């Protein structure tokens, strides 16, 4: 009863298929696996520039 | 081991097309100049004292 089961922008063939991005990692084939990406930022160094 | 800034170059030091095997600028010139950071082309990229 739903275009998109997962809920994410890709429907429940496509996701099935395969037939998207195929980029993507292959358990979001599941549609159940919600295909979303999880993005974080890391530090590494910073700079003091005294004016 | 840190990073001055990071130059997306605008119009100026951008590049129209670039066959394979080619270069930009093409074989005859001399290298072109990324002489700006923003996107207008308009200031310089600056460096702390001690740098
Ligand atoms: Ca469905």
């Amino acid at each position: 009863l739903e275009s998109n089961t997962a809920g994410d922008p890709y429907t429940d063939y496509e996701k099935a298929s395969g037939s998207f991005d195929k980029a993507i990692k292959t358990e979001a084939r599941d549609p159940l696996v919600a295909a979303y990406p999880i993005v974080g930022v890391g530090m590494e160094k910073l700079i003091i520039s005294t004016n | 081991g840190d990073t001055l800034s990071t130059i997306k170059a605008q119009e100026n030091q951008i590049g129209n097309n670039l066959s394979p095997g080619d270069t930009y600028p093409k074989k005859g010139l001399s290298p072109l100049a990324l002489n700006t950071m923003d996107q207008f082309s308009s200031r310089l990229i600056p460096i702390n004292y001690d740098q």
